[PDB]
């Protein structure tokens, strides 16, 4: 929530958390400039300077700048997000899952197991066609001189980018056991905030040659911190509904006589969800280089564009109203309200304690998702205004941010006061 | 605004007035909190893919 | 030349193949790892847990380093 940030550095135990986390990141980055082997990346880099690949960017964004340096993480955990996102489809589905899920948590670890493998498989599956399509159509375009757009080249991609999903999940789950906030998240938010301080550096190196105003770059700074502010005082703003129980031997309480509901959950999935969501029509049709219809309607897609900013900002929107919706449950509160005599002045424990509940949040989150949409919707507005332009600098990119950020910082935060009392 | 379902946003506006907004200590704190962060992690980071990039380019 | 080369690439695959296996197997426990960040108040470690996270990091460098030679061959 607020601060936690000294105390987390001086405890030793905090700290091996907080100096493992560096570390793995430390072998992600370090990884990250492994190169595929059959694979010339100055070429690429020069290829996503045009408008035929600044359409890239967004999946380049999200693989943690992997792409234009085509490392053996070259599509990130996002193959693994995708096979989450598939696997919530094929759960609600075929209920085949579903039963094992509702046999208890020995069927959440096959849920879990089969996610994962599916995000490997996307692994091969992904290489393997972005190896057949984009690199190697034109042909050779690519291609490092003595590299043939045969099986061989194929074969090498695969066998490099399956072991590279697979490390790089192994990776997340390690950071995820023995290190602070989630692994995916953690490491999303890495490959995002890497980027950043060159861009201030060239920025800065722009502004004395002419090229860019310093009143812009000012401006746009000072804007950052603005959505850093309010974001903050947005994700702790809550809404108090007061109950008092129980004058008598029902109580008494003797315990929080207020139940706080707020805007975000918070959680940083939903536009991660939607990113990949948003991803998945623009990395099928930009391989296909050549077609034109294909790149029009992949440029459909672009967050930079009105049209898939729009996109964009309705997926945010909708993934965060139905992400924060669905993990605040209603039953539990009310059940343990009706058990500890909980009785919320001016109604009767039970149903329609749920229903009043439903009907308050419903009217409340609203405005949440239409915030967390509207970051989403005026940085790239500001950056088409004002010199600066950067997709790292985007709004979904602010949103994992300060998301992650928020979420860490909690988290860490509510471990030391559950050590506490 | 259209028919014919009144609109509910008079709602969303009215239990939108009785939210309780957190104080500005704690918005100070948060914003310094999420800057020190971000900033942290940025500068470690930068630091490695710039001596991970000046230690491949050893290998030419 | 022929050989060789050949040679490299059945350990690619192979080391490849290995460390997919190891990461399949590999479950972290209080499942899923991708929905909640974990408790730090108490961890401990496994013998299973230790001896392949200690293969599985080996397997990992020898595949870095390996796919950089299959990276720079003339």
């Amino acid at each position: 929530m607020v601060k936690a940030f000294w105390s987390a550095l001086q405890i030793p135990e905090l700290r091996q958390r907080v100096l493992f986390t560096l570390l793995v990141l430390a072998a992600y980055r370090l990884g990250a400039f492994i190169p595929t082997p059959g694979v010339d990346l100055d070429k690429i880099q020069e290829f996503l300077r045009t408008a035929q690949g600044g359409v890239f960017g967004i999946i380049n964004l999200f693989s943690g700048g992997n792409f234009e340096r085509f490392s053996i993480f070259a599509l990130g955990i996002m193959p693994y997000i995708t096979a989450a996102i598939i696997m919530q489809i094929l759960v609600t589905v075929v209920p085949a899952l579903e039963k094992l899920s509702k046999e208890g948590e020995e069927g959440r670890r096959i849920i879990n197991q089969y996610t994962r493998i599916g995000g490997i498989a996307l692994g091969a599956f992904q290489g393997f066609f972005l190896a057949t399509a984009f690199l190697g159509a034109e042909g050779g375009r690519f291609l490092l001189p003595g590299w043939s757009p045969g099986p061989f080249f194929w074969f090498v991609v695969v066998v490099t980018q399956v072991a590279g999903i697979a490390l790089l999940l192994w990776m997340a789950e390690r950071i995820t056991e023995y290190g602070i906030g989630n692994g995916t998240s953690l490491i999303i938010f890495a490959g995002i905030v890497v980027e950043w301080l060159p861009q201030i550096l060239r920025t800065i190196g722009l502004i004395r040659t002419g090229e860019v105003n310093l009143v812009a770059f000012l401006f746009f700074l000072a804007f950052i911190v603005l959505a850093f502010a309010g974001m903050a005082a947005v994700q702790q703003a809550e809404r108090r509904i007061p109950v008092q129980y129980a004058r008598g031997a029902a109580g008494y309480g003797g315990q929080a006589t207020y139940i706080p509901i707020k805007l975000n959950a918070a959680g940083v999935i939903p536009i991660i969800f939607a990113a990949a969501i948003l991803q998945i029509p623009i990395f099928l049709a930009a391989p296909f280089q050549d077609n034109p219809v294909l790149q029009g309607i992949a440029n459909f897609f672009n967050p930079t564009r009105p049209s898939g900013l729009f996109i964009e900002v309705l997926l945010v929107i909708l993934f965060t109203y139905v992400y924060t919706a669905v993990q605040f449950d209603p039953k539990r509160i009310a059940e343990s309200l009706r058990e500890y005599g909980g009785f919320i002045p001016g109604i009767r424990p039970g149903e329609p304690t749920v229903k009043f509940l439903e009907h308050i949040v419903s009217r409340l989150t609203l405005w949440g998702a239409l915030f967390l949409g509207l970051v989403t919707l005026l940085p790239q507005i500001i950056q088409n205004l004002t010199g600066i332009h950067s997709i790292a600098f985007s709004g979904i990119g602010l949103l994992i941010v300060v998301g992650v950020a928020l979420d860490t910082l909690r988290q860490v935060e509510s471990q030391l006061m559950l050590r506490s009392y | 605004m259209f028919a014919r379902l009144i609109r509910y946003f008079q709602e969303a506006r009215a239990e939108l007035a009785r939210v309780t907004w957190p104080t500005r200590e704690q918005v100070v704190e948060g914003t310094q909190a999420i800057l020190l962060f971000t900033l942290a992690f940025m500068v470690i980071l930068g630091l490695y893919d710039t001596v991970f990039r000046f230690l491949i380019g050893l290998l030419r | 030349m022929d050989l060789l080369y050949t040679l490299v690439i059945l350990f690619y695959l192979g080391v490849a193949g290995l460390l997919v296996y190891l990461v399949l197997v590999q479950e972290p426990k209080q499942g899923a790892g991708d929905l909640m960040g974990g408790s730090a108040d108490l961890f401990s470690a496994r013998g299973v847990t230790g001896g392949l996270y200690r293969l599985t990091v080996i397997l990992g460098v020898v595949f870095a380093a390996l796919a950089l030679v299959i990276g720079l061959w003339p």
